[PDB]
């Protein structure tokens, strides 16, 4: 079975930073690890003022 | 490996962000600018195995309603945290908050988180405006919402002392998942 119980669900213990989203009314959004699905969402949803170009590639 | 859809949902401030952070990362904040979007993943140990929780945090506004909806799709689970020493979130709690999730997934799990614990037991604020407009709520009439809303089950949670802190997310997954 896949019963979940009250004593099951333990002390957390893993934090994941999947991803950071920092806003900013002087920067306007300050992400540089957005998930890769949301990246085509987040620039398509609010975040489509601009693409991204958050300073360019490293070469 | 299994993962939960833990999404935090709700419309206005009930330290929801905070209580996001202390939860995983076991201490208080400093820093103010956390409203936007923060996608969290823990590793608990759940059935005797290493499961992960996925959270994501939402903006609670409506300028955002834009790239909001982008963490529904992928979800199992709902964290309403509405402010215990409002009476305003709770009754929207009850019509407003759960119904903008039903219209979408009524079937769902719908955990109720309440916040803002450190506020509720400030009887200088609560006393205060308990006699000018505003009131706690008590856990009697927050359960019973539970029950009205088809919450998986009502717990309160804090983030500066973690007061039942963690304790509600295990009830959140525990709801997410299914037999
Ligand atoms: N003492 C204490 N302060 C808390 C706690 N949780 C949040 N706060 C404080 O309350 C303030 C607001 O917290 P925040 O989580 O951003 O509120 P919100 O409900 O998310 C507000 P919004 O919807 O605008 O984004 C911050 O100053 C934060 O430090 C808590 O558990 N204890
Ligand atoms: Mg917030």
């Amino acid at each position: 079975k896949k019963k979940i119980s009250k004593a099951d669900i333990g002390a957390p213990s893993g934090f994941k930073h999947v991803s950071h989203v920092g806003w900013d009314p002087q920067n306007g959004f300050d992400v540089n690890n957005l998930d890769p699905d949301l990246r085509s969402l987040f620039s398509r949803a609010g975040i489509s003022e601009a693409q991204l170009t958050d300073a360019e590639t490293s070469k | 490996m299994q993962t939960i859809k833990c999404v935090v949902v709700g419309d206005g401030a009930v330290g929801k962000t905070c209580l996001l952070i202390s939860y995983t990362t076991n201490k208080f904040p400093s820093e103010y600018v956390p409203t936007v979007f923060d996608n969290y993943a823990v590793t608990v140990m759940i059935g005797g195995e290493p499961y992960t929780l996925g959270l994501f945090d939402t903006a609670g506004q409506e300028d955002y309603d834009r790239l909001r909806p982008l963490s529904y799709p992928q979800t199992d689970v709902f964290l309403v945290c509405f402010s215990v020493v409002s009476p305003s979130s709770f009754e929207n709690v009850k019509e407003k908050w759960v119904p903008e999730i039903t219209h979408h997934c009524p079937k769902t799990p719908f955990l109720l988180v309440g916040t803002q614990i450190d506020l509720r037991d400030d009887p200088s604020t609560i006393e205060k405006l308990a006699k000018n407009k505003q009131k706690p709520i008590t856990p009697e009439t927050a359960e019973k919402l539970a029950r009205d809303l088809k919450a998986v089950k009502y717990v309160e949670c804090s983030a500066l002392t973690q007061k039942g802190l963690k304790n509600v997310f295990d009830e959140a997954i525990l709801a997410a998942l299914e037999p």
